[PDB]
């Protein structure tokens, strides 16, 4: 379920609209994403985050 | 940073958001790329790539290619191609011997090799290493201790 | 070190702050200046003299 | 084959102490607050926040260093070489695995450390099947009831003299164990080349050591005397693991423990030489105190 | 309109950035800054 | 004869993370450091912003 | 309860700590806090909504909600819209003092 960010979107805001809660849902997104943490926290205009299923 | 904090914030909190995180570099991917290792921790990587011979006298351009091509050298030890690249810091590729250049059925010793190395950059010394630098490429009993050199 | 400022830009910091905090009808003549650390030739105002 | 995990620790990031991290944060803080800093601003709650922040990257410079240890083969611990050995075609095998002879006494056992890393070190010495100096070595370490190998050649060419040494006890390895190297070297050698297999190729001379150590007037002389052989009885078995020499200084430094002011040696009059061919065996030691 | 906007438009350490530094710490307001070049004599600085 | 990567055990350096077990430590590192001088664990307190 | 002041870092407990929490809540939006997307108010989303009698039923709810969630030490008295000047809506918020 890969989604594309915008240039000011942030990680905990995005996966709260997708999942509905943030307990164990942000660091699992950083886990199943290669090089996402290396990228700066204010995301670039066209990075791809693949949100995993069953948080 | 300052942007990470909520919009209603003082100038005190706006300063502390640039200070209280205090991010650091993570130089962890550079530890296994030999062309991007620092010079102080390079012989750690030379151990795990099983680099058999090493000198703390080379330039850094001459140290990193000895680690990067350590796989290809040990992959085909018998082949001539590895022999060409084991003499990497001494820039030298002139001539290699073969059977039929000698007519009476080879030397007694079943044609141990007498390779040619030409070095013009450095003239002092550089002889007493070449009989043991080529020892790891040499098999245990396929070749004999006869050797030839050139300055 | 401690440098001497003209003290005219620090007064306009109060004219711009009282209009945002207390309004443009409010005088800035009792409000605090934040960046300072002293005053050249300090004046006397003890209690009520 | 030399263990690299017995050295002082390398620092990939610098490891500053708690005080120079704190003043480095304060300097950045003053620049950010430039024009707004006051004595009141540096209050007690704000300072205790900055004393936390000076401690958190004290635990992050310690985090980057402790992560970079367990990635390099130098100071990597168990259940983590399986990720490194998969990059070097190294899979752990079973040495008498969990067969429940009786069901409540479970007896599970794998390969330990500091020898599986050695196989990873020899992983690149197993690629070449044209037989370099180490491929005869690195394939002969597949067995368990032996020690490592050394290669040499005195006679006419394509006659390999490999010295199959074995650590299991008093010297001589069995000839039935000697036949296993031809089962480990059948399609790994070269076909025209032909080796001879000598278990003891130079001879065995009996050695000893006699040391009169001194301890301080102080702690107990039972556990400090016995701590000298804790670094010695595993040291003698590691001498022919590389086929190299013992020294007089090996008989000094392996007996210096906590509580030693001087040592002494009498058993050699002069040091002996042990080449890559020549080896020896140590029968029985007696290290006591002079006091 | 901000303290960083005066540092980019007049340079840190200028005599007019230090005046905007005096304003943006106490308040947060719009500043229409002109900025002039430094004259040689202190008497000709008044004429600029 | 290569070993499949799906039969390896999980390693040491990979950690499951939690925001709570970092943030509840930062409560339990600041509350003892204040010696009872800070006691407002309401979220609107600007120590819980930081 | 003893907290720190937002500016200047001073430890104040009763008066301004109750004020720096309420006046922050009315202008802090939802999702601005890190890992706390339910802190804040919908009052930043009430901008440019049409000023109806159903709009005041929402603002008097969102004042009672966003302060009722995260500020239990404040008893709300009355949120009366007292003036509509030039689109600007003057909402009077008189709060009781505790502690």
């Amino acid at each position: 379920t890969t989604c594309r960010t915008a240039d000011g979107d942030m990680l905990d805001s995005l996966c709260y609209h997708v999942y509905g809660h943030l307990l164990g849902c942000v660091e699992a997104t950083l886990d199943a994403n290669p090089g996402l943490a290396d990228e700066q926290q204010p995301f670039r205009a066209g990075l791809l985050i693949s949100f995993p299923d069953m948080p | 940073s300052s942007r990470l904090l909520p919009p209603n914030r003082s100038s005190l909190e706006r300063s502390l958001g640039d200070v209280l995180p205090a991010e650091l570099p993570v130089p962890l991917r550079e530890l296994h790329d030999p062309a991007r290792c620092e010079a102080a921790l390079l012989p750690y990587l030379a151990w795990t790539r099983s680099v058999d011979r090493w000198d703390p006298d080379w330039s850094d351009e001459a140290k990193r290619n000895a680690v990067a091509t350590s796989f290809v050298l040990h992959q085909r030890k018998g082949t001539l191609t590895a022999l060409r690249q084991v003499v990497e810091p001494i820039g030298a590729l002139s001539e290699v011997t073969e059977w039929w250049q000698r007519s009476p059925t080879g030397v007694p010793g079943t044609f141990e090799i007498t390779v040619d190395v030409s070095d013009r950059g450095i003239d002092e010394g550089t002889v007493l290493e070449l009989e043991r630098l080529l020892d790891d490429v040499r098999p245990v009993s396929r070749h004999l201790t006869r050797l030839d050199l050139r300055i | 070190a401690a440098r001497n400022a003209p003290a005219s830009a620090y007064a306009a910091g109060l004219f711009a702050w009282t209009d945002a905090e207390y309004g443009f009808w409010s005088s800035p003549s009792n409000k605090e200046i934040k960046g300072v650390t002293g005053t050249s030739r300090p004046v006397e105002f003890l209690d009520g003299d | 084959i030399i263990d690299l995990s017995q050295l002082p620790e390398p620092e990939v990031i610098e490891n500053l102490d708690f005080e120079t991290i704190y003043q480095e944060l304060l300097g950045d803080f003053r620049e950010a607050m430039a024009g707004e800093w006051t004595a009141e601003v540096e209050s007690d709650p704000v300072l205790k926040l900055l004393q936390l922040a000076a401690y958190r990257e004290l635990l992050l410079r310690a985090r980057i260093n402790d992560a970079a240890r367990a990635v390099m083969l130098a100071y990597a611990s168990g259940a983590d070489l399986d990720q490194i050995g998969a990059g070097f075609n190294v899979q752990r095998l079973l040495i008498r695995p969990a067969q429940p002879e009786a069901v409540p006494p479970v007896e599970a056992q794998y390969e330990s450390d500091k020898s599986l890393r050695n196989r990873i070190q020899l992983a690149f010495e197993q690629l070449s099947v044209a037989g370099p100096r180490n491929a005869y070595i690195a394939h002969a370490l597949g067995a368990d009831g032996r020690v490592a190998d050394a290669s040499a050649t005195s006679p006419a060419p394509c006659e390999v003299l490999i010295s199959v040494l074995g650590v299991e006890g008093n010297g001589q390895a069995p000839e039935a164990v000697l036949q296993a190297v031809r089962l480990a070297l059948n399609a790994e050698d070269v076909r025209p080349v032909a080796d001879r297999v000598t278990v003891r190729s130079a001879g065995i001379v009996p050695y000893q050591v006699k040391a009169q150590l001194y301890l301080f007037p102080g702690p107990e002389a039972e556990l400090i005397r016995a701590a000298a052989e804790a670094s010695l009885r595993d040291y003698i078995s590691a001498q022919r693991r590389l086929g190299r020499d013992i020294r007089r200084s090996a008989l000094f430094a392996t007996l210096h423990v906590e509580g030693v002011q001087r040592v002494e040696l009498q058993e050699p009059a002069a040091d002996v030489v042990l080449d890559e061919t020549q080896a020896a065996y140590c029968t029985g030691y007696a290290i006591t105190l002079g006091g | 309109t901000s303290k960083k906007d005066a540092a980019a438009a007049f340079g840190i350490g200028s005599s007019i950035y230090l005046a905007c530094e005096a304003i943006y710490n106490r308040a947060q307001a719009v500043i229409v800054a002109v900025g002039v070049e430094t004259a040689e004599t202190p008497e000709a600085q008044a004429s600029a | 004869m290569i070993i499949d990567l799906s039969q390896l055990p999980e390693p040491e350096v990979i950690e499951n993370l939690d925001f709570e077990t970092i943030y509840q430590e930062l409560l339990g590192d600041f509350r003892e450091a204040m010696a009872g001088e800070w006691t407002a664990e309401v979220e609107s307190d600007p120590v819980l912003k930081l | 309860m003893i907290g720190m002041d937002r500016r200047s870092g001073l430890p104040l407990s009763g008066l301004a700590h109750l004020k720096q929490s309420v006046e922050d809540i009315l202008t802090t939006p939802l999702g601005s806090r890190r890992m706390r997307p339910e802190y804040g108010s919908k009052l930043r989303r009430m901008v440019d909504m049409p000023v109806s009698e159903g709009w005041k039923s929402a603002v008097q709810a969102e004042v009672a909600r966003s302060l009722g969630r995260w500020e239990p030490r404040i008893g709300l008295s009355a949120v009366r819209v007292v003036a509509v000047v030039d689109g600007r809506v003057d909402l009077l918020l008189s709060g009781v003092f505790e502690g």
